[PDB]
Formats: C-alpha cells, structure tokens, sequence
DNA sequence: GGAGTAATCCCCTTGGCGGTTAAAACGCGGGGGACAGCGCGTACGTGCGTTTAAGCGGTGCTAGAGCTGTCTACGACCAATTGAGCGGCCTCGGCACCGGGATTCTCCAGGG
C-alpha cells in the first residue's frame, strides 16, 4: 500500500517559479528544484533515522518539525 | 486570437500568483512524496492531523527560497530564467553537506 | 485550560479597548512566546558557570545578546 | 492577582514553579524569575498593537496568516534574532526581476 | 456480508454472464461511468449491491427483481431496500425472491 | 592590508585575472566582520566580574549560534 | 601566520575597539586569532566566488560574484 | 465475598469503494529567453630601482591576576487559609471575495 510521484507539474511548478520571480522558463527549472527538494529531505531524514536508530526510540508531538527543520536550515512557524 | 507577448502575460501570472494566500503548490502529490519519504525506512508513524500542512509549508519555504536565490544567480549570469547551474551555486554555497 | 488570553486582552485594553484579533495569531503567539522563553532560559544557564559566581543579570545578558 | 507586582498580568503560580525549577540555573539569586514574564508581557503588548493595526486595516477586523507573515518579515530585530524561520498559511514575498520582465 | 461479496464473483465467473456490482470491487475511475452504465440499457443481467451503501443512496431504475439474503438489524429498512429497485422506469411489478 | 598583500591574494586569485576586483571588494567587509566579532567579544566579556578581557569569560561567547 | 603583518591588524583592531569601552586591554593572547578568522572567512568567500566565476564563464570574479559568495554562505 | 471463567460492549481497526478535483501534462506560436565569440581596449600584468616599520631583544617594576582565613548576604522545606483566573458559554460588533461600475495592462495594424 504505497504510492509514488509522477513528475511535479508543469502548472504548479510554474507557479512555484512565479512566486520565485520567474516569468519565462528554461529547460532547467521544473525538474531540478524537486531534485534539490529530494536531496535535502533525504539528508534530513537520514539524520532523523540515525537519531531514531542509534537509540531505537519513536518520536514525540508536532513540535519536532520546527526544531528538526531549524537544524536542517529552513524551519517554519504558523501555530 | 488575442495572443500577446509572453512575459507580460507571464507578468500578470506573477501578479495573480503573488498577491494572496493562494496555495500555489497543486501538491497533494507533494504529500504522497512526503509519505514515500517517511515510510521509506520506518512505519507506524501515528502523527498529528495538520502536521502535513506544516511540513509542506517548510518544503515550500526551502524550495521557494531556492527559487529566489537561483533567479538572483541567474540574473547574475546572462540568463534570466531558472538554470540548474544557478541552483548548484545556490545550494553548494549553503553548505549542502 | 490555562489561558494567557485574558491577560493579553487586559494589556490590549491598556492599549486598545475594542479591537478583535484571530485565533491563528493566538497560536503563533503561543509558539513564538514559548520558544522565546526556551531560548532565553537556554542562553542564561551556564553564564553563572563562566566564572565562580552562581540571578537577574543572567537573563539581562540573555536579552542583551539575543536582541 | 499574583502578577501585578510590576505591571505584569500573566499567570504566576505555574510560572513561578517553572522558573524556580527551570533546570538551567542552580538558584535565581536576587534574582528576576519574573523577567521571563516581563519580556512575555512586552511581546504580547507589541503583538497586540501590531495585530490590532493590521486587522483594523484591509477593511476587515480579523488577522489572516498573510498579515502575520508580513508582520514577521517586517521587523528587523526579529530577523536578527532568528532569521531562519518562515510563516505558513501564506505566500513568499512577491518578486519580479526587471531582467525577467519584458 | 463481506464473505458473500467475495464469493459471488467466482459464481459469476463460472456462469459467464456480463455483470457488475455496486460493492467494494471496482476502481477509482469506474464509479460515475458504471452508474451511467446501469442507468443506460445494456446486455447486463447481474448487479450486486450492499444493504446500506449502494441500496439507499442511489437511484437505480434499470432493475426488475430483488434478491435478499439476510437482515440482522433492519426493522423497517428491507422494505426501503426493496423500494429502491422500484422507479418510474419500472412499468412492471417489482418481483421479489428470497 | 596593502597593495602587495592583495597582490599575493590575487596571485592565488584565479590565474590573477581577478586582481582589481578583489582589490576593490575584499576590503569592504573586513572592518564590518571585525566590528561584529569584537562586539560579540565585548558582549561575552561584559559578564565577567573583572576589569579586563579574559579568556575565561569568552569560551562560550557564541554558544547560542555556534 | 599573518600575511597582513601583526602590527597593522593590531593597530586597526585597537583603533576600532577603542570606542566601545574605555581602557580596554588584551592579555598576551587574542592578538593573532582575529586576523586568522577574518582570513578564513575571506578564503571561504574566495572559494565561493571562484565557483560562481566557474559558472559565470569568466575567470574574473566581480562585485556581484563576491556578493553572491557572501550572501549564500549563510548570512 | 473478592476473585476465576467467561459472556458482553464495543469500537477500531485490515481492507475495498462512491464522489471527487485538481495534477501533471499537451499543445501550438513565437518571441523573448539561451548562451556564447568577437572589438578592442581597458583591464589588469608584472618585476626590479627606492624606503618606514615589524617584530622585536639589551634594565625595573609594572596594570591586571591568582591568591587562602572566615566568614556577610540570602533562598528553599513544611502546615491551616485563601483569592486568580480558570472550568464552561457563547454574547453584540463587525465580519467577508466576487458583484453595482470598468479603467486599467498589453499588442497590433493602419493614421501619420
Ligand atoms: N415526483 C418525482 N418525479 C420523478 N422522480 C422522482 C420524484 N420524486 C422522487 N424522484 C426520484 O426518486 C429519487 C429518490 O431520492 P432520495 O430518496 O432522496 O435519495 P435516493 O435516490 O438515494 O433514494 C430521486 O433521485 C428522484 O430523482
């Protein structure tokens, strides 16, 4: 029971560029930023699985996302 | 066929997409990517309800900041749009590893 | 249960009597206020251990350097 | 109240227990355990004024997370404090390059 | 019953009549199309439904006979299920087999 | 820093073709970074119950931000 | 060591820091560490701007090359 | 007379579908974005004739520094009482994006 990605849009990636200050496009705009997404997320989850496998313990409430992403290099507020 | 110069209609696209709280990421498959990431190694998550929104907005922050840094490095070069080399410049200098 | 909201609206009445705000702003207030509390407590922990003098000046230095 | 010693109004009891037992200092010796609540009142008041000004404008009376994101990105002291944070339920700062623009 | 719904399929496979079901045995993009498939006349003869999911919240008009199998908690629901077969497109009486 | 030190920096300097540009640029943030670090040192040494800068009170100067 | 000699940087540091607090003094240490850290930051910026110039199809870095080197290194 | 066996509640999952829109992509026109070689010169290139300073080493103590008696100046237990805002609710002021009304944003083919 697993699902996987299909390509990350022409339109929504285009709006991602639109709020990134982009009007036209090159051939290197849609796909690669998602590759940076995948690399950064794989690094942060690599650190997380190292943390949770060194001691073999689970996680805690939703306060983890702000701390883990702050160490990662881009955290969030909102609640 | 009122077909005008691209870039100015792209400018009105930018104006529409950069005005309100609209979720520019048509991105429940972003959530499925997050699920594939999370269940790639472990299981039995049992997380909160709206945490998907928070993690996705952090994803948006990272990716969009990458977008603006890439566009700055692109106008630094002689190429206005997003180029992979500009993204390499924007990520390597950040200390990617 | 316990709400800072009543005290917050008391301060508002000190500032503005009849203004209404949103709940999302209240949640962001909770998050940022508490993380400021955590950071200010973390900063002024072992300063008294920098030299053999282990108060108010600890938190004063905390706010002096974080701001 | 237990907080009106110096113009403060946030609860004191649980806060007294937590600050006294902060587990970071051996003892707060004369001593401002209530200074955390003091800066807490300060931040609460500034947020009150800013949110009242924002909600009262835009021809509305409510705070949309867009307004709070704008306020968070507005300040410079908060940017120097922790400049590696982002606000959700909104958008990034609008931008278009003159070189991008026709 | 689920163990009847997972057994009627092999009966249909053996007896070889065109069939489709209003049950948990289709795909995501075969819901409205199948609804119109039942709504429009065709060569089908077998439509399998549930007691309270596809038997109460639908407007089936292309049916003539009703087959029950069981009813645990339904003091006045089986009559409604039988009526669900009936519609203005049923010029004949609603036959019942139990 | 003077002309010969910048000259050696440009000798490293990407086949030396970047000389004038780094000559003009690298001196702009020198004083800024120096002021930042000395201000951080002053803030760290403020709470030392002493009268002069000592290495005892500046060990964990940037513990907050590394 | 100190490619920019110890006395010039010492003079600059003392002149800049004299305005903060009167009668400020240093021990035998804290003399050559400031210039070493400054040069470490300068070399990191040099590496970043060299990478940018490698991208920029010109070996010659510029104002904007160093600006990108400094901005995207973390601050 | 409280626990042992076991009959009860039950609700929560293990899983598969109605209903469903967004999610990614096509797709054609073109025109602005894609990325660079040359012009040449300006943008740097550079190595030896010409000096202040830098990093010091020749006395005497010389601003800050670590220094051991015996403490001055304070911050945290328990026990009967009690007030702050909390335990729960929802009151009267003011909401909340496309319409009444359409000038803006952007290009293009003739006036000129
Ligand atoms: N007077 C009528 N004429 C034609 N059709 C009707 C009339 N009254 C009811 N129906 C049909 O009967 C159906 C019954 O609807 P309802 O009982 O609300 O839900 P469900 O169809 O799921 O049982 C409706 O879908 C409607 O089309």
């Amino acid at each position: 029971l697993r699902d996987n990605i299909q390509g990350i849009t022409k339109p929504a990636i285009r709006r991602l560029a639109r709020r990134g200050g982009v009007k036209r496009i090159s051939g290197l705009i849609y796909e690669e930023v998602r590759a940076v997404l995948k690399s950064f997320l794989e690094s942060v989850i690599r650190d997380s699985v190292t943390y949770t496998e060194h001691a073999k313990r689970k996680t805690v409430t939703s306060l983890d996302v702000v701390y883990a992403l702050k160490r990662q290099g881009r955290t969030l507020y909102g609640f | 066929p009122h077909r005008y110069k691209p870039g100015t209609v792209a400018l009105r696209e930018i104006r529409r997409f950069q005005k309100s709280t609209e979720l520019l990421i048509r991105k429940l498959p972003f959530q499925r990517l997050v699920r594939e990431i999370a269940q790639d190694f472990k299981t039995d998550l049992r997380f909160q309800s709206s945490a998907i929104g928070a993690l996705q907005e952090s994803v948006e922050a990272y990716l969009v900041s990458l977008f603006e840094d890439t566009n700055l490095a692109a106008i630094h070069a002689k190429r206005v749009t997003i180029q992979k080399k500009e993204i390499k410049l924007a990520r390597r200098l950040r200390g990617e590893r | 249960k316990e709400t800072y909201s009543s005290y917050i609206y008391k301060v508002l009445k000190q500032t503005h009597p009849d203004t209404g705000i949103s709940q999302k702003s209240m949640s962001i207030l909770n998050s940022f206020v508490n993380d400021i509390f955590e950071r200010i407590a973390t900063e002024a922990s072992k300063l008294a251990a920098y030299n053999k003098k282990s108060s108010a000046r600890e938190i004063q230095t905390a706010v002096r350097l974080i701001l | 109240s237990r907080s009106a010693k110096a113009g403060l109004t946030f609860p004191v009891g649980r806060v007294h227990r937590l600050l006294r037992r902060g587990n970071y200092a051996q003892r707060i010796g004369s001593g401002a355990p209530v200074y955390l609540t003091a800066v807490l009142e300060y931040l609460a008041a500034e947020i009150l004024e800013l949110a009242g000004n924002a909600a009262r404008d835009n021809k509305k009376t409510r705070i949309i997370p867009r307004h709070l994101q704008l306020a968070i990105r507005n300040d410079d002291e908060l940017n120097k404090l922790l400049g590696n944070v982002t606000i959700a339920q909104g958008g990034v700062l609008p931008n278009i390059h003159q070189n991008l623009l026709p | 019953m689920t163990k009847v719904l997972d057994v009627l399929e092999q009966f249909l496979n053996y007896h070889g009549y065109l069939y489709m079901r209003l049950d948990g045995a289709t795909k995501i993009e075969d819901r409205q199309i199948l609804t119109e498939r039942f709504n429009t006349d065709s060569r089908i003869t077998v439509f399998i439904l549930s007691s309270r999911s596809g038997g109460l919240g639908i407007n089936l008009t292309g049916a003539d006979t009703v087959i029950f199998y069981d009813s645990d908690w339904n003091p006045a629901m089986d009559k409604q299920c039988q009526d669900r077969c009936h519609r203005i497109g049923q010029t004949r009486d609603v036959h019942i087999y139990r």
